RNA sequence: AAAAAUAACAACAAGAGG
RNA sequence: AAAAAUAACAACAAGAGG
């Protein structure tokens, strides 16, 4: 009956996930929209016909410095609209937002600058999140019920990390940034699909490149499905698998109990 | 008539992902396929028709050349 | 021009369109015949849509010009 | 031009009840008495004139032609 | 053209009309005079209602057209 | 034709206070300083040009009659 | 024709920051850089093209003389 | 002072009620707006001068097949507008709604399929009830006041029937039907006119054709004047005169303190 | 015929307004119930005969600390009952609600915290706002009629402030403050007793104490008479006098078509 | 009984405003003036009597201290 | 019984109208004729036998005192 | 128990249509055949035993005594 | 207790199926077999003990007599 | 008098899972753990007490009678 | 009896109780003390509850006699 | 601050207050 | 069958009819 499967994956490079077997998993998982963050490729690179998945439509927004950003979105039917970027220069120069637009719901892939190459990129992350909060101040009045597939690189509360005592100063668990995302996704009333099915942690989506971190397991839960509160009570299923993971991150598989249509 | 059409031509040749605000405030992104003296077309997933007498503003997201 | 050959191609092979009015109301159907001033739509009863209420004409199946 | 007056005269002759939607969402409803280049006039109980530049659509109550 | 004879017949008989504008607003009065473009009416002060903002003009007494 | 130019020019040369109501219900107080057959100019703090195709009514606060 | 042409040319010469208001209430700050019979180019962080039939009023910020 | 009287007799045919004495009764009741449901006569059969009450304007909306619906409205004052149809298919085609628009209030007349003709009639009744709940949800944002003189064929409460335990399975007292009238009267804010001035028990609007079911007053209350909340304080009288009846149904006469205008 | 006048002036301390001639004006306005918010006085201060208007009863509700709230109510005829406090903590503790139960209507007097001092007052204001919405969810089932003559300190629309573009950030016109009055008046169905008769602009109920803002009339509108849906057709004359003001606020005199009874 | 009399009489003497909740959930707010074995008078604005078999609870509006 | 009886007796021998609120919310307004330890007889169009285990409150129309 | 006894005895021996209004709001109308403490019997087509600790009021429908 | 004991005993000797009505209005159907001053035993598929403080009426299904 | 306490002791000994019904019409399952003259206790997960004045009925879940 | 030692052992060990009334409403607090007709309940204010309004007493933790 | 009264929900683990 | 009228939402990919 009802099935709306969207899956958010942070491949950290399409050329990097092309060697592991991303596409043979995406074809098999039977998802209605596949959102991709950090595609790290130009547009005519995805004009190469090896990249498209069978039976789906591909859309992608490019970065200018191509390895820094760029997002993409796979959808089974062609949407009513494909809009790209928000309209400001720290989201259009590096291409971190791409929104397919259907009827009664729209699916937007969202990406943030990392903050892991110095304090200047952390200040870039705070500036982008500031303009994103000013964007949601304009978006809190529409009726298009929004689903943001987003890599925020910030865990919300305490049980979405392990060993947070050392992790207070790493990028991802900053106390003003935690308190401010509590201020944003509080009063504005948005939600996530993960918390509707499990109010306990131990489910994660980011790891460093070291097996020293792997037999000890320090975790970071990043990838969100930001849900406007009309779809707060309509999360069908949500699962985070850390076994066939295609990069430093893990996929996020969310079923919603609607019928996506045009 | 003397200044609109070179602006829409300069938007037509380069694939500038322009945006058209209508007179009720609806924002239509897309590219300009072709136009005539009453109608602009819109290139996105499905090709649209839009009359000029419902269009409020044409804004490019790219800083482009003036006529 | 470019308006009238477009609508003639839209009315020949009978495309299911959605016409969006200037206040936002969408109206679906097939374009029976048109003129300089109105567009006569038809799915269950032929209605005379004025052009000066029409903001956009949206065909579902993408057509050639 | 060439399609408006046979349609309005067909609605006028058989006394067909039409539903004139305006450009603001007000569904006027009644019979067409006469029309011209600029103004139609309709009757529900009192006969009123309606300018054609505020009419979105014209919807008959039973299919004609 | 029934535009101008209808408005003249409202003008000579001096019928109280109600003019519904394109945004739901009504304006009740009496048609003093009119052009092809504007309409001067009086209820309290003389007022120049443009025709491109009129949706309907309804009369309060039923009228007859010549 | 012959019935808006006496009205607007009479509200000029007698310098009445007018209120111009737009077609979205907005009310603009001032006084009519100049007009063509396309725009009206009015003043209370800075001289603005109101287009005539978005004016719904022109209502003066003191009564007037045309010569 | 005889009064909006000097009044818009005297705002594109002196580059007064104008505040041009749409017909649905939306306010637009910018500078007038070009105008024909139909459109007006409004320059700001991006330079856009506003049609005259969507404009209700054109206000400047500091007062100017014809 | 200012008064207004409104009658909502279901007639089961205006011809049968006319030969049984309807018009000679309605002329001598002194009401401002008379509402008639199940006219069962086409609009060409109503302007025959047998049906004109003197000094009353007659407005009628028939069904397409002239035996299945058809609804009339007599009115002393000529309304500003007279509209028909609720917008969905099971009212626009079978002629189950007419509305007279006046100065500040607007009096409309309403018929429902009984659901006692068959199971397909119960499906039709459920469709009509659902999209009429949609219409009342649409009318909540408007500024007029409404007097829906309906013959809903749904008994609301246990007071509205005699021997309520025997009637749970019969249509007219089903659980979706009573849930519908507990949604419209309780949750949507609309008032019931007969409940504002009298809450006594044995007041019924319908009797089946058994004489045994008529001498023991085995009734049902189906006739209502649904009111918007801005009129629930203007009701002075509401009576269902049991004996002088001209159909299976009883007349419903309500006196309001409103001064009906043009 | 029948008439009832209710006045709801805010006094900014009844002691500092009684020196400015408040009571000698309220004696000469011919009012049936006079509503006073922000009394700033104890329970024995209004026992002193300086405040006893003759031909009236005086009921008051004081705070624990008598400088923060305090709300009083004068009445022509004696109420059936006089109760105080909404039941939650930010309402009764500070003396912010006094309710006079009459025969079919009941007139209540409400005072919101202003939220113009700091965040300690603004968070307090928001908790009063949403707990008041929660109380008003519970009065949708009762059979009384209410007149909440409130000094709500929130302006509703763009008509209720002068130069609204400069007021979007100042407390009194915030987006979660305007959405609260768009929910009380829009979704809960309550009416604004000044909007039902006159929708002229420039009807302002409040001014800052500077002289330039009070002769250039740049004032806001804080005082409302929130009405149940059963009373939105009874308002004749709601009027905000501008000149004889006894505090920063203006009186709000609403004339109704009701007969007050015990 | 033993805790009964001391409580009500102290709410009577110090003029504490009570909120008697009856067994329907009706809140009668007022002020305990006198009481026998069976009924309690309260005085909000008209002095009424309240049977104890229709009372569920008495809640004061400020604390009270019992020996 | 010390304060049960003189209140109803002052309501009784002065013939002042009373309002009895029962335990579910029904009000019954009329006069008190006589009463028992268990029973009040109310007076209106017909007399009533109010059992006083269903009575909740008693509100006189004009106040009394013992 | 000193003035309910002649009241129920008078309603019984004159055989009037009474209505017993119960605590939960139900009226039961019929005629009293016998009266006792803890129990009244209401006689109709069936004869039922109403308890006295579930009766709010007892009323005759026409004026008696 | 001059009549309820003969009424219930005559109602149990004749094995009458009876309807107990509770004071909140729950119609219990069954057949009364044994009864106390306080409780009444109701035989059905189970054997319930109903209390007399929660009974409004006891209604038989056929008319019964008194000795 | 004499038929309530043997029945209630009889469902006390064999530890039957009963359902108590309150006069507001709600149910409470559980094992009876102790009782006396004015309150019946009910051992679910927690050990609560239930007044008899507010027990509507007492029903077993399997047919056992009284000796 | 049973209620007297059970409420004594519910009091002295400061057991938080949830008390459910015959209307269906829930009270919460510690017991202060009790008497043949009343229970006094402590929380935000010293409150009185009548035994004839309590249906059930539900403790927070397991208590024993 | 309370429906001049639902011929009656084989039963709302319970509406910090209808 | 319609707010004698919001000194003005840097803009609701659009309410089968506000």
């Amino acid at each position: 009956g009802p099935a709306m499967r969207i899956i958010s994956v942070n491949v950290n490079g399409i050329q990097a996930a092309a060697e592991r077997g991303l596409l043979s998993w995406l074809q098999a998982q039977n998802a209605d929209v596949i959102c991709l963050q950090d595609t790290r490729a130009s547009a005519f690179d995805l004009d190469d016909p090896s990249f498209q998945l069978d039976g789906y439509f591909l859309y992608a927004c490019d970065a200018e410095l191509p390895e820094q950003g760029g997002v993409a979105l796979y959808s089974r039917l062609q949407p009513k609209a494909v809009i790209s970027g928000l309209g400001f220069e720290t989201a259009d120069r590096y291409g971190r937002y791409l929104q397919a637009d259907f009827d009664k719901v729209s699916i937007a892939t969202l990406l943030l600058p990392s903050g892991q190459s110095g304090d200047e990129s952390l200040n870039q992350k705070f500036k982008f999140m500031d303009d994103f909060t000013h964007y949601l101040s304009k978006q809190r009045r529409k009726r298009r019920e929004y689903i943001y597939c987003g890599s925020l690189y910030v865990a919300h509360q305490k049980m979405d990390v392990k060993n947070w005592r050392e992790c207070q100063q790493m990028p991802g668990f900053l106390a003003p940034e935690r308190a401010w995302l509590d201020e944003v996704f509080g009063n504005l009333g948005y939600a996530d699909a993960l918390r509707e099915v499990s109010r306990e942690g131990d489910q994660f989506s980011w790891w460093p490149d070291s097996e020293q971190a792997e037999m000890l397991n320090l975790g970071w839960r990043f990838d969100y499905q930001v849900l406007t509160p009309g779809l707060r009570r309509f999360v069908r299923n949500a699962k985070l698998p850390r076994q066939p993971r295609f990069s430093q991150h893990a996929p996020l598989i969310v079923d919603y109990d609607w019928q996506l249509s045009i | 008539h003397s200044l609109q059409d070179p602006y829409l031509n300069t938007l037509r040749k380069e694939r500038v992902p322009v945006s058209i605000y209508l007179v009720n405030g609806i924002k239509l992104q897309g590219q300009i396929e072709s136009f005539d003296q009453f109608v602009i077309l819109l290139k996105n997933t499905v090709s649209q028709m839009v009359y000029k007498h419902a269009i409020s503003t044409v804004v490019p997201s790219r800083p482009v050349r003036l006529p």
